[PDB]
RNA sequence: GGAUUUUUGGAGCAGGGAGAUGGAAUAGGAGCUUGCUCCGUCCACUCCACGCAUCGACCUGGUAUUGCAGUACCUCCAGGAACGGUGC
């Protein structure tokens, strides 16, 4: 299709239910609030998945650009 | 707004620093700059599985230290004012 | 402000510890803004190795410290 | 002209040939080695040659003295505390010294770090059978006169006065 | 916006040096090109690493994010970097 | 001479599978098409699957934003 | 400042690159950048076992680009 | 601009520690996790708190030796510390003052 | 002046398996001392998969070079492997 940038896909990704998974193996899936330009995330009832295994829930979670690996839309 | 000009205000202050590696030096803070450059005088460092060596000066630098303690009677409220 | 801290060691003997755990002794005589240290005729220990004018770059620095008097 | 905290701050130090922080202390005259604290260990090497020190003792505790030249003395003592003193001290050049029994040489045993001993031009050196009983008594020298200990002289030294 | 140590490194350029990096290699050699970034190329260099393996290479080239040190001889320790 | 940033594009105009192998980690790495890119070195890979060279296995994920920071090698491959 | 890589010497000659990791690839460079990014056409990377197997156009960002050593005489 | 982005951003769920004066958990990159309260904060997310407790778990490392003895957790208080933005992994406010 | 070469870090963690093998002088718990039994921490040896291959430093024996220079390192053969790091 068109070629899209990843700010207006990480500004349109706000709202909805995606999942980032760091460099440590550990990931958190939750509603994306808020995305700056500096890739930092900030998510409200975020779960904390560890080995593909849920681990618990935390709520408002913030993880910033330097230790975040991936990030994928569910 | 600027954590350098707090940081810098907080000379003649023992305080400790513990690095990233697990070594912790505790003395008194003497001259900080821009770029957290921790000079301090009569200081103690324990590393890691280590004995604890003392030393007249120290420098350590920003990018080196993981966290920072300090007294319970220091003015944060104070010293917060720019 | 005065900036004086890295002069009132310049052209004396510092002991420098790296990240790896290896320790350099030599005589500072400049620096930099990226803390680039240039230690002529240090010593390199852990075992002594003779390195000489060794110019270590400021992302191995961990921690310096004065080692003795100025030859 | 004896050795002090001013003559020891006055005197010249810089590296050496083996990239060693040596101080250059020659030209003196000390008749006792004494009052080396002011160095607080800074130095690798001391260079302690042309004097007239008698004993070699009274330093105190330096874990980075590693080599000591008391070449052109007249040591003929060693002490029996030179291991407190020097745990690191591997380089002894005792060359034109004054001892002249071997009995000298017991001291000397208790230093386990020592690699390298020089007991040229000495009356001790003269004597029968002063390599093997140098042999014996220090093994862990490995180099002795300038010569290289082989299997053969240990075994030597080892066979005798067992 | 040069540096004293980056002057020196510029000045030492065509002598026998080493460059040790941060995982241990040693390239050394005859610094042919050395710019503000710590950027080492050298020609008919040698690999002699912390791993051991010394080998001879026609060129070489070293950046500056990777280098951990480098050993320059003291022949221009003297002058002009007196100050 | 060719720009990296030139292939880039036309590796995002061509649509073709690209593999992307992680920094300081040789055991999983990446695959998928890249859509768009930024200065940053941001991938936006459509339908991409992590790949596991030790266990031998692929998981889907779909819509991946991988940044530029850890993605140290990157080449094109035919499926 | 942003002074490019001396790399018009090194161009369209086959070059061996080693990346972190103990990752080593060998190709012909195709072009330079000022962020130490390389595009190397037909090149073959080393597996642990020893055998070479080819990627073809590859690029190598600066950030894991551990020591360039050229294979021609230059 | 700056406040803006600071006000509505990721860094807002760091000005809600600080003005309604709620506590926060920090997990750093050496497997402690710091609950505290959030005093003063800066761009480069460097985090002077105050009435921290910071729990952790450690192994023996060695400690007697013969092949069958297990790791434990532990946790301390400290009055007043100041942590810089590069340690810090992950930051979770949750409810927990009440 | 937190987005690839320096300062807001890609760092953290663990050392293969087995054997009626051996030890915790003063420091494990339980069966509520001592003796015995069980289980989540090392070192020494043995076996499988001397964990593997690589090069550097190093020790023994034989052997070659007698040469005026400012140095990563310097002859070759064979045995042993105390050390370093690289990839699995």
């Amino acid at each position: 299709s068109l070629p899209l940038n990843p700010k207006p896909f990480l500004n349109g990704l706000t709202g909805k239910p995606v999942m980032v998974k760091l460099k440590w193996g550990m990931e958190y899936k939750g509603y994306l609030v808020s995305v700056d330009g500096y890739m930092n995330m900030q998510l409200a009832n975020t779960e904390e998945y560890i080995d593909g295994a849920l681990s618990g829930h935390l709520g408002e979670v913030l993880i910033r650009c330097n230790n975040v690996l991936y990030i994928r839309g569910v | 707004m600027k954590l350098v000009r707090f940081l810098m205000k907080l000379s003649h202050e023992t305080v400790t620093i513990e690095l990233k590696n697990g070594t912790q030096v505790h003395g008194t803070i003497t001259g900080v700059d821009v770029s957290m450059n921790t000079h301090l005088k009569a200081v103690k460092m324990t590393l890691k599985n280590r004995e604890p060596v003392q030393l007249e000066t120290l420098s350590i630098r920003g990018n080196n230290i993981r966290y920072f303690i300090l007294p319970d009677s220091l003015p944060l409220d104070t010293l917060l004012v720019d | 402000g005065k900036s004086s801290k890295m002069l009132q060691h310049i052209d004396y003997r510092m002991r420098c510890i790296l990240q790896d755990g290896r320790i350099f002794i030599g005589t500072f005589k400049a620096f930099d803004k990226h803390m680039n240290l240039i230690l002529c005729d240090c010593d390199e220990f852990r075992e002594k190795r003779v390195l000489g004018l060794v110019l270590l770059r400021g992302e191995n620095l961990v921690s310096m410290t004065v080692e003795g008097p100025p030859p | 002209v004896k050795l002090t905290a001013e003559l020891i701050e006055q005197a010249a130090q810089y590296t050496n040939a083996v990239r060693d922080r040596e101080l250059d202390l020659r030209g003196y005259k000390i008749p006792v080695i004494e009052n080396l604290g002011a160095t607080l260990d800074q130095f690798d090497a001391i260079d302690f040659s042309d004097n007239e020190i008698r004993k070699l003792d009274g330093f105190p505790l330096l874990r980075r003295l590693k080599t000591l030249l008391v070449n052109n003395n007249r040591i003929c003592r060693i002490g029996e505390g030179l291991d407190q003193a020097l745990p690191c001290l591997t380089e002894l050049i005792l060359t034109n010294n004054s001892l002249v029994e071997l009995g000298d040489l017991d001291p000397l045993a208790s230093l386990k770090s020592l690699t390298y001993l020089s007991i040229l031009r000495n009356p001790v050196t003269n004597k029968k059978h002063y390599r093997l009983y140098v042999i014996y008594k220090v093994p862990q020298v490995r180099v002795l006169d300038f010569q290289k200990v082989k299997l053969k002289e240990r075994q030597e030294a080892e066979k005798m006065f067992k | 916006s040069i540096g004293v140590p980056i002057k020196v490194l510029h000045e030492a350029e065509g002598h026998i040096v080493t460059c040790e990096t941060n995982t241990g290699e040693v390239y050394r050699g005859k610094l042919i090109e050395a710019e503000d970034n710590m950027n080492c190329q050298m020609s008919n260099i040698t690999v002699t690493y912390r791993d051991g393996r010394v080998a001879q290479l026609e060129q070489v080239y070293i950046r500056g994010s990777k280098i951990r040190f480098l050993i320059l001889p003291d022949m221009l320790k003297n002058a002009p970097m007196l100050k | 001479m060719v720009q990296p940033i030139n292939l880039i594009f036309r590796y995002l105009q061509n649509r073709s599978r690209i593999q992307v192998w992680l920094y300081e980690q040789v055991n999983m790495r990446i695959e998928g098409c890249i859509i768009g890119f930024d200065e940053y070195m941001n991938l936006v890979l459509d339908d991409a699957e992590e790949i596991h060279s030790k266990t031998k296995s692929r998981k889907q994920l779909g819509r991946i934003m991988l940044k530029g920071d850890n993605i140290t090698l990157l080449q094109s491959v035919s499926n | 400042k942003a002074h490019p890589p001396e790399l018009k010497k090194f161009m369209d000659k086959k070059l061996s690159l080693k990346l972190n990791g103990g990752r080593h690839v060998q190709g012909i460079l195709r072009g330079f950048d000022p962020f130490m990014n390389l595009v190397i056409d037909e090149c073959v990377e080393m597996a642990t076992s020893g055998q070479q197997n080819n990627i073809g156009m590859v690029v190598i960002r600066g950030n894991s680009i551990i020591m360039l050593e050229a294979l021609e005489r230059v | 601009r700056e406040e803006e982005e600071f006000n509505t951003g990721p860094l807002s769920v760091l000005t809600q520690s600080v003005k309604n004066n709620t506590q926060v958990l920090i997990n750093c990159r050496n497997n402690k996790k710091l609950l505290g309260r959030v005093k003063a904060f800066d761009r480069h997310c460097n985090m002077v708190l105050e009435n921290v407790k910071e729990m952790w778990t450690e192994v023996p490392k060695s400690g007697k030796g013969k092949k069958k003895s297990k790791p434990v957790n532990k946790d301390r208080y400290i009055s007043k510390m100041f942590l810089r933005g590069d340690s810090v992994i992950v930051v979770l406010r949750n409810p927990l003052i009440a």
